[PDB]
């Protein structure tokens, strides 16, 4: 379904010298929630329309959860139909890649574990999508025969009996209005460093889709952007200070629709909204003000550690039977932020480098001037493969994507034949994988 | 600044400029405690953020209550 | 190479490095070669124009 | 002669263990140089502050470390097999392991 | 008024005007067809230096890298032919090749 | 000589060098010349209007 | 200006006056600014340039 | 004309035509010195250029001061 006429929309947003930073702030306050998107549903219609009419590019490309909601919800003419035909091509093919993966790995099951979990790594559930908002962890603690250590800083995480003492379960915003006074007093009185409480919204089994989120983050995104993305740490207390402490947000007499540039101060909401041309109404930011009540506190980096597959138990170490990842709680991925409004960008967001495709020095130098001072100090580390991630985050001799996966995304064209190359790349090199390919004459 | 993000540039003292507002009296209900005068005005600003958000969400649930039968069907008679 | 005429009345030969591939003249590195050498720069980097 | 025919020996667990390949590699080269420890192992800290994971490593960082695997991925095909590169082929042993 | 009257675009002389048109606006001031030809200039110059930093490599001779020593479009002792900022003192603090 | 102070987040001299030496002698086919300005004579036609 | 004590040394200026202003001529200037030294010949012989 | 650029063609004597202006009295504050009467009117013209530029920039900083809270929110009551 995806043809080269719609990667050229997706690719050219990743190389924008002026990507709107205001829409990037809306993304931080849905944080993957279904009904908190319905709250801000008419706001992002004013964003996508005034970004598709101004330049020929669309917005909200980066995260999976925003793209899924624009396809399912907002089916009317709330956003331009020519721009709507590019979102339906994304998911309509990304389902079709998931139907092809189910056709290779046959109907047979080895033991209790099916063959589909053991042939392709994209269908392997122990692979997690690198950004997590709902509670994927206790779902994987429950149904894995392979032993899933979860390291949150110092402490481990083994029994799902202990899911209340490590992972704090939120709820949707309607029910939590009663407990909401005490929730705010956990943002101030508590020291969020060395806390090891991991604030994550609860998961429902029906709307959950693990494989489609991998095919977005690991296959479609690093090809189309040619591997120029980073993980974004945010502190939400600094972000909603700017939206709410604004003047006309706080004023009463102002009507329904009294577009903001009438009523301003010299704050950062000028230079965030000056650079995007967006003129929303004041009552619509007031809905983004309500997002602060259930904002999860700090972006945390959890580390999932799973034992290798039973076809791959043989190794040298005592840790060689055991292979880890990194999964961001409460964070998300970012393209190259504009060189316009970099000074307003430093007040909200900060760069943290991740798995392999998401440690990119062109993006991370934009976000903080210390790393921009690092890469321009010595230009060896400018490359996406060579660039050094802190050992407190990852060792790259462990994760499911080693170094030459990131070398492939940086050197591709945007051809749709290279989308199907990444899927054929995640074959698992095991011995009962070889039974599947040699049967189908691959 | 090695442990926090950079603070944003926003004009100070929203209380002295507008209010005339009931929630600014609610700001004064927060007690100082052990924090200094520079530390008090920061956390008093954060507490104003919590009051504006709780106010507009309670107003939002009244807005999404939907139109009711008896009050609307009586006005259609006229 | 060139001739350096300054001392007395006779000259002597000196030289400056060419420092680039483009400073080789057109009889020894023609226009159609520099085109087919930069198109080999394209096929290795696989840059997207 | 396909791969379905040759599947009857490739699937054996002698293709899939590194131990006897780490034995034979150790006996020829008796003591390797253990320096340049980048990317080998994870180390956990109690800090959840993702600035001090981000500042401390990049604060005064000078000459940077390039590992063995990121070295091989940028080399072309005939460039590797040339005999001027020992310490790439010395640790290329068999496809599954690294 | 130079894109409507004739089908051409202005301010092509200096790099600083072209970089400021693309990054600062992103707007509906310049017409959309006329603004797309400015982004394709800066879209191309970034894609050239992504190619030039792959072929030069990563390894170093000593302290000085080899990206400063393979092509002359990356050696900072070549300077751009129009300086408006303090380019000269920036060179002397990061150079062994005595300027 | 008068110059402005430069910021380490602002300059990147590879892009300024891939512009004046690569894209401008090609697209203009080498019709370019350095121009000197008399600045007090430029604004004298503006402020004395 | 002196031509001999310079980076750009006239056979560069003869190429640009006879281009076709083709996207292959953009890449024919980038691979034309290639240092004609000994430790660049290592880098052109790895990638079979 | 071998050391300078050609002088532009602009109508002379801006003082006699308009002012009625405070900065033209500031032009007279510049002293003649050793320059002749032909040399004085040239450098008096250049000094007018400096006064117009300093005037409009000081007016520009007042223009980009941005709208303030207390003066604007009081007028919204009416």
């Amino acid at each position: 379904v995806i043809d080269q006429l719609t990667i050229d929309v997706i690719q050219e947003t990743a190389f924008d010298p002026a990507y709107p930073l205001f829409c990037y702030v809306i993304e931080a306050m849905i944080h993957g929630q279904e009904e908190k998107f319905v709250m801000n549903m008419p706001l992002i219609a004013l964003v996508i329309q005034t970004y598709w009419v101004n330049s020929g590019k669309l917005a909200f490309v980066n995260s999976y959860h925003m793209v899924r909601f624009i396809c399912t919800h907002m089916g009317n003419g709330s956003i331009p139909k020519e721009a709507h035909g590019h979102y339906r091509k994304i998911l309509g093919e990304l389902i079709a890649l998931e139907q092809a993966l189910l056709k290779l790995a046959g109907h047979e099951t080895v033991g209790r574990t099916p063959i589909t979990h053991l042939v392709s790594a994209l269908l392997d559930p122990h692979l997690l999508p690198p950004f997590a908002y709902h509670d994927v962890f206790t779902d994987l603690m429950q149904k894995s025969s392979r032993q899933p250590i979860i390291k949150i800083g110092d402490q481990n995480y083994d029994n799902p009996q202990n899911r209340a003492t490590f992972i704090n379960l939120r709820g949707r915003m309607e029910d939590l209005v009663n407990n909401l006074v005490n929730i705010y007093q956990t943002r101030v009185n508590e020291d969020h460093d060395e806390r090891h409480v991991l604030d994550v919204a609860p998961l429902d089994e029906n709307d959950y889709n693990p494989v489609l989120e991998k095919l977005f983050y690991y296959v479609l995104m690093p090809v189309c952007s040619n591997g120029h993305m980073c993980g974004m740490g945010v502190d939400y207390q600094n972000v909603a200070l700017t939206l709410t402490y604004n003047g006309p947000v706080f004023a009463d007499v102002v009507n329904a629709q009294d577009d903001i540039l009438l009523h301003l101060e010299n704050g950062t909401l000028k230079d965030i909204l000056q650079a995007g041309d967006i003129r929303p109404t004041v009552d619509m930011i007031r809905v983004l003000c309500t997002s602060f009540l259930t904002c999860p506190f700090v972006t945390q980096a959890a580390r999932v550690i799973t034992k290798r597959d039973p076809a791959q138990s043989f190794a040298t170490h005592e840790y060689g039977k055991d292979v880890a990842q990194t999964v961001l709680v409460n964070g998300f991925g970012a393209f190259a932020v504009a060189d316009r409004s970099r000074e307003a960008a430093e007040t909200m967001f900060y760069p943290v480098p991740f798995n392999k495709l998401y440690a990119d020095p062109l993006v991370a130098a934009t976000l903080h001037p210390l790393l921009a001072n690092y890469v321009t100090r010595l230009p060896n580390q400018r490359n996406a493969v060579v660039f050094n991630v802190p050992s407190n985050l990852m060792a790259e001799y462990e994760e499911w994507h080693k170094s030459p996966v990131a070398a492939y995304a940086a050197s591709c064209q945007a051809t749709p034949g290279a989308i199907s190359a990444m899927v054929s790349m995640h074959q698992k090199l095991s011995a009962p994988s070889f039974i599947c390919q040699a049967k189908h004459r691959m | 600044s090695n442990f926090k993000v950079r603070d944003p540039v926003i004009q100070e003292r929203l209380d002295h400029d507008y209010a005339h507002h009931p929630l600014v009296a609610r700001m004064n209900t927060l007690d100082q405690g052990n924090m200094s005068q520079a530390e008090y005005l920061v956390q008093k600003r954060h507490y104003l953020v919590f009051l504006i958000a709780h106010h507009y969400y309670e107003a939002y649930l009244r807005r999404m209550g939907g139109i009711q039968r008896r009050d609307h069907l009586q006005t259609l008679r006229d | 190479f060139f001739v350096h005429p300054c001392p007395g009345a006779r000259g002597s030969y000196r030289a400056t490095h060419r420092t680039m591939v483009g400073n080789i003249p057109q009889p020894l590195a023609p226009r159609e070669f520099q085109e087919s050498r930069g198109a080999q720069f394209d096929a290795v980097t696989n840059m997207t124009h | 002669f396909g791969y379905q025919n040759a599947l009857k020996s490739i699937c054996h667990p002698r293709m899939h263990n590194p131990t006897q390949s780490a034995q034979a590699l150790n006996q020829a080269f008796p003591d390797p140089d253990g320096g340049h420890g980048y990317g080998l192992r994870y180390e956990q800290t109690p800090n959840m502050n993702l600035f001090r994971t981000f500042h401390q490593y990049y604060m005064g960082k000078n000459v940077a470390f390039v590992p063995d695997v990121a070295q091989k991925a940028l080399v072309t095909t005939e460039d590797l097999l040339h005999p001027t590169s020992h310490r790439l082929l010395r640790l290329e042993v068999h496809p599954f392991f690294d």
